[PDB]
């Protein structure tokens, strides 16, 4: 998808 | 909008050559653990700081990221209360030109933080926004379209050259 993490970084 | 109590700023180039500066507001008032934590990373008081780091993910109609001066590549970085710090607010909506923490589930905010170039509000309630781009925009709309590879992130490195406060 469209997400601003630190580490994972999914869909 | 919430009001804008302090400013800083971010003198960005892209190997070697300059873009320009991106001034950005705090919302002091709102978030103001976030907008200290943010403000004495960018004077770089504690040893530390967003100097010379990079915009590791770069993605077109959305946002760039930064803020991983630790690892540089989206795993580190830390805030200036140890670790990590619970999220202040999460009243404050996203809207193009918007600062807001980056993080890894709630209550994980660290010193990773995104501009958005595009709307984003599937994003509201998950990531405390804490300021706005208040000039310097089209240096953003710069980035944006930079060359990345998989991953998003840019081949040519996008680096925070100097930061300070106004």
């Amino acid at each position: 998808x469209l997400l601003v993490t630190a580490g994972l970084v999914l869909a | 909008e919430p009001e804008v109590t302090a400013k800083v700023y971010f003198d960005v180039m892209i190997d070697s050559e300059p873009l320009g500066r991106i001034t950005i507001g705090l919302f002091g008032k709102d978030a103001p653990l976030t907008t200290e934590n943010f403000r004495q990373l960018c004077t770089g008081e504690h040893g530390f700081g967003y100097k010379d780091s990079i915009f590791h993910r770069v993605i077109q109609n959305f946002m760039i990221q930064g803020g991983d001066f630790t690892n540089f590549d989206g795993t580190g970085g830390k805030s200036i209360y140890g670790e990590k710090f619970a999220d202040e607010n999460l009243n404050v909506k996203h809207f193009v030109g918007a600062l807001s923490m980056a993080n890894a589930g709630p209550n994980t905010n660290g010193s990773q933080f995104f501009i958005t170039t595009a709307p984003t509000p599937w994003l509201d309630g998950r990531h405390v926004v804490f300021g706005k781009v208040l000039d310097g925009m089209d240096v953003v709309l710069r980035i944006e379209k930079t060359k990345t590879n998989s991953h998003d992130r840019p081949v040519k490195p996008v680096k925070i050259v100097a930061s300070g406060e106004l």
